[PDB]
């Protein structure tokens, strides 16, 4: 529950908590009414196996950052480093570059395949 | 000063317990032709070829508190209650029996019972001419006459068919591990029911024990390799089950004559009963051949084994104890239908004479009985009845072990007489993680 | 055969004094003892030698390794006046029992 | 609560059937072996019968053999302890007993309310 | 085989690391087959993962920052390489297990910043 | 289904979208009836599952096994223009055995450091 | 008369609200599999696809 | 005030034995129960 912590800090300090969230995702604590939480423990699994796949899709599975190789548009977002980084807090943030959510997914798989051209 | 690091793929254990799933072959829609015990969801085809001998792998075992039996156990009458589940129920037939003795030592034994029916047609009546054995009916109350009797369930509980389709031998099934997880073979010959074992091995899969059902005995087992083995929890402590385990077999046969006939008998729409409809021979009552007196060389073998571990109390036997009638006698399901035997002929006699004594005389008699409604598992209410089968039923088995109490045989429990078999495995997981220098 | 000597035979002791009692076994095995007052149903009191029972206060305690089991009822309450026997699983002895001195 | 239920004692000639009731109260009778001891003044007390109440496994004390019988009703959750040929020596207070746990098949922890056996010699 | 060098030295086993690896990922009475596999899976799952958190995961050995005290184990490089049986180090270090556990998050996260 | 169109096409136009079938590979009451969904999305999973373990046991990678010409002696631009994926995988699968192997050795002489 | 099932079998009711026309119901691949599909118009029951979708 | 609001009820059931019948002697409270048509005597 500490990685929630994070959740009502800025940005900075969520910087280290990362690891703390990632390691509870996978895995926690007649009547056949019981059996749902096998359709539960598989959903998470399938949730997490998504994470680690589409980490794989990037090249980047292990570390946590990767240096990935691609434009980026202000259009997006064109607010300053200073702001995004210290006042923010996360859900405020996520919420605005969800108004780009596909228009920030698609690409960086051929950007593997552009390093990968020599790869 | 060394610093941390993570092993992968360290080969150590920890003694976890799970739930184990078998392999069994299977060859049709009923496991192989028709099924009570194998269940093809286990699946094909035997993986115990996976064997490996291990160095100086010096591991504890326990038959005693081994739990995989019971979850084996739990399996085997989920198994045998879901295979009764869909067959007919035999609730009408309780109803008023006007019934006699044979129609002409002997099967005296049958109690000729006539009664009445409903036919297809739920409102019309018609009388009935039947056959039964006398331990499977109960007379009324003794101030009306004697001659009314009524089916012995009905007054505590309901009672249900099985299915023609659904019988079957015991099948060698293979208990194996899931992934993660490993079986520990002890190969030890003189082991002693639990403790360290040195020659241990470790297969992917066990071997394909048979669920064989038998009362006082363990017949159709795998015999031991060294001589005679005893094994015990405490011998001293006296009132606690011992168990014996040969090394040699000894054969016995099961028959009764005659060119019976049974007679289906419709009840209600869509379901028969299986009376049996006429008995046709000499049918001297179920006599059993025992293999001569090779079980009179055996008991002495026994009783050296016994005398080995014991100051001198000079080893004798003696008759069931008692109790209830599959305590009493020994029972078996070889032919289908249950037999039980008195077992008094087997544990008579106490003297050199026949226990230092050795020849090949004559085959040994046991008187023995037929029944047909049983609750199956040693007296646990699944209440159910067993159809008859044609004439000149036989039977082959092979005796392998036997139960004994201390200061007679003993009644024993069908699940400790298959863990008399599971001594020779474990379960076990693995741990892959680790550090060093 | 009394595989199980209780020794000695009986104790006269007033309230508050500590009652010992030796028990002789000779084959292995778990030395519990009962107490049962007078017209009333026995209780377990000590097991395994050592170890009180369920309800049994520090009053009682037992030893030891070997074939000499030496129980002790520190305390002595006039309650717990009354036979006592010694008792392993397929063993257990004459009895012996405490009164007033 | 677990409890054992005895019967009314007997006060009958000596050379007759003597026959005992006790029922388990509130416990699963099925499951838990019972057994029955002897206790009378000043006598050394003695082991007198075993009951596995699932399949009715029975054995019997050296001086008892022949004599001494008992069944079981799992219905009824109770055991019948039921004595032949009646002699003075048999006058003792009986009682069904249990051991601490449903392990091991001893009795050292429950015990009746000790139904009397009294020989009018 | 890995179960072979269960039944070996640490140097000899240190060449078989990888088969057990291998072989570790892989009537409604039959369904029972459902709770082992997702059993399995989940514990496969788990190494994976906690190889992730070392940072650590496609190596089997890492080199991870965290140091050794005495306390922990005081015994030698010689005793523990070549005289010793896996069970017998596995039971030593099991005496401290959870405190022997801990720490290589936050080096982990060093290595991270 | 951009990977299907791969597989219509030879070596090279294919090298260039290997991606997309990785992506797809992973997912896309009275009832008991269609809960056999259940064990076929676990089965995907192992499926899944053996795919990264096999990945993980070798350590596209410069890996350490040759290439006895007997299982193929067929040159390099064959295998690049010419060639669709159907086929030299069934010319390689007539040695599929015989070429299923050693690349736990290959990860062995790197680990003899 | 009788009924005809009760000389051989049971007899069971229709529940009403149990009642329904063919719907046209698709066939979906799990993952790891594919449906392939042949537009060749004069498939001969079995042989090779050229068109194939 | 009382337990009028009990009615006794008598009835004919069946035995272990599925033909033959006995007679009882029951105890039922009034919501629980709920008498025929008026037309035939209440008390049924």
């Amino acid at each position: 529950l500490g990685f929630l912590g994070a959740a009502g800090s800025t940005m900075g300090a969520a910087s280290m908590t990362l690891t703390v969230q990632a390691r509870n995702l996978l895995s926690g604590i007649l009547t056949v009414w019981g059996i749902k939480q096998l359709q539960a423990r598989v959903l998470a699994v399938e949730r997490y196996l998504r994470d680690q796949q589409l980490l794989g899709i990037w090249g980047c599975s292990g570390k946590l950052i990767c240096c990935t190789n691609v434009p980026w548009n202000s259009s997006w977002s064109n607010r300053n480093l200073s702001e995004i980084w210290d006042n923010m807090t996360w859900l405020q943030w996520d919420k605005e570059i969800s108004n780009y959510t596909q228009i920030i997914y698609g690409l960086l798989e051929e950007s593997q395949n552009q390093q990968e051209k020599n790869e | 000063n060394l610093w941390v690091t993570v092993y992968y793929g360290v080969p150590v254990w920890k003694e976890a317990k799970t739930t184990l799933f078998c392999a069994s072959d299977a060859k049709a829609y009923e496991k192989e032709v028709h099924n009570v015990w194998a269940t093809h969801a286990c699946v094909p085809t035997d993986p115990s070829p996976q064997e490996l001998v291990l160095k100086n792998v010096t591991e504890n075992f326990n038959m005693w508190k081994n739990d995989m039996v019971d979850q084996m156990h739990e399996d085997i009458i989920s198994l045998w209650d879901q295979s009764l589940k869909p067959c007919v129920k035999l609730t009408p037939l309780c109803v008023t029996l006007n019934c006699s003795n044979a129609r002409s030592t002997i099967m005296g034994e049958m109690k000729n019972c006539s009664f009445n029916t409903t036919t297809e047609i739920r409102d019309k009546e018609k009388k009935e001419y039947a056959l039964f054995y006398k331990p499977d009916v109960v007379p009324l109350n003794e101030t009306s006459n004697t001659s009314e009797y009524r089916l012995i369930n009905c007054n505590t509980s309901a009672c249900t068919q099985a299915c023609p389709k659904v019988t079957f031998e015991p099948i060698p099934i293979h208990y194996c591990a899931p992934a993660g997880y490993a079986i520990l073979k002890c190969n030890n010959k003189t082991f002693n029911g639990t403790g360290p074992c040195s020659n241990v091995s470790t297969v992917q899969c066990t071997h394909g024990i048979r669920p064989v059902v038998s009362t006082q005995l363990l017949l159709n087992g795998s015999l031991a390799e060294k001589e005679i083995v005893i094994r015990s929890e405490n011998l001293t402590n006296n009132a606690k089950i011992i168990i014996v385990h040969l090394n040699t077999s000894v054969e016995i046969v099961c028959t009764r004559p005659g060119n019976n006939t049974r007679k289906s008998v419709r009840i209600g729409p869509g379901q028969t009963f299986y009376a049996t409809g006429d008995i046709i021979g000499d049918i001297r009552q179920a006599h059993c051949n025992i293999s001569e007196g090779q079980w009179n060389k055996t008991l002495h073998e026994v009783s050296k084994e016994l005398q080995k571990h014991f100051p001198n109390k000079t080893i004798k036997y003696e008759r069931s104890a008692g109790g209830d009638m599959e305590i009493a006698t020994h029972s078996f399901n070889c032919g289908g239908e249950f037999f039980y035997c008195n077992t008094s002929n087997l544990f008579n006699g106490t003297y050199n004479g026949t226990y230092i004594n050795t020849s090949s005389t004559s085959y040994i008699t046991l008187q023995c009985r037929i029944k047909q409604i049983i609750n199956m598992w040693q007296g646990v209410g699944r209440c159910m009845y067993a159809p008859p089968i044609a004439g000149n039923i036989t039977c082959k088995s092979n005796i392998t072990g036997l139960l004994l109490t201390r200061d007679r045989p003993a009644g024993g429990d069908m699940r400790d007489n298959w863990r008399s078999e599971l001594y020779k495995y474990k379960v076990v997981k693995i741990e892959p993680l680790g550090v060093a220098p | 055969e009394i595989v199980l000597t209780q020794s000695p035979g009986t104790l006269s002791l007033s309230p508050g004094e500590t009652a010992i009692i030796s028990c002789r076994t000779s084959q292995y095995g778990s030395l519990a003892w009962y107490q049962q007052r007078p017209g009333q149903a026995p209780r377990l009191v000590i097991y395994s030698g050592s170890t009180r029972a369920a309800g049994i206060p520090d009053r009682f305690s037992g030893s030891r390794w070997g074939p000499d089991y030496n129980l002790t009822i520190s305390n002595l309450e006039s309650g717990d006046f009354g036979v006592y026997y010694c008792q392993q699983y397929e063993f257990f002895g004459q009895g012996t029992k405490v009164q007033v001195d | 609560q677990v409890q054992l239920v005895q019967s009314g004692g007997q006060m009958k000639k000596p050379g007759e059937s003597m026959r005992i009731s006790c029922r388990a109260s509130g416990y699963e009778f099925i499951d838990c072996t019972l057994n029955w001891i002897r206790l009378a003044p000043g006598k050394r007390p003695e082991w007198m019968g075993w009951l596995k109440p699932r399949g009715g496994a029975v054995n019997y004390a050296r001086p008892l053999q022949g004599r001494v019988t008992m069944t079981r009703d799992v219905y009824s959750d109770t055991a019948f302890l039921e004595l032949r040929s009646l002699t003075v020596d048999d006058t003792a207070v009986y009682f069904c007993t249990r051991g601490k746990n449903c392990d091991y098949n001893w009795d050292f922890e429950h015990w009746g309310r000790g139904t009397p056996v009294i020989v009018s010699s």
